[PDB]
């Protein structure tokens, strides 16, 4: 389980428990997994910004 | 002033904004192309004068 943990790709909702972030729960009744996938997008509308960028 | 008020044509400076959004590009290079062509145009209203 370590070895396939080290390179093993997890959701949003997982990663984000490092930093203590939950859903709240008055988003419970709704479908915020489409929210989350195809409409925050992480890239500048315009295009490639040089801060923007992950390492 | 004339022209602006019978031509027809429109400048809308989004036009570049939307075709350099598509550039395939790396995020661990150095210079990016279409980011700096965006910055040296830096579409503005007064281009009309």
């Amino acid at each position: 389980l370590a070895g396939k943990i080290m390179l093993q790709d997890v959701n949003t909702v997982q990663l984000a428990r490092v930093v203590n972030l939950a859903v709240p729960d008055t988003w419970m009744s709704l479908d915020f997994d489409s929210m989350f996938k195809h409409h925050v997008k992480l890239l500048p509308k315009d295009g490639r910004h040089l801060n923007t960028d992950i390492p | 002033v004339l022209l602006q008020r019978i031509s027809p044509l429109q400048i809308d400076p989004t036009i570049i904004s939307n075709t350099m959004s598509t550039v395939s590009e790396s995020t661990t290079q150095t210079l990016s192309p279409a980011s700096s062509i965006l910055g040296k145009l830096r579409p503005s209203n007064s281009d009309f004068s």
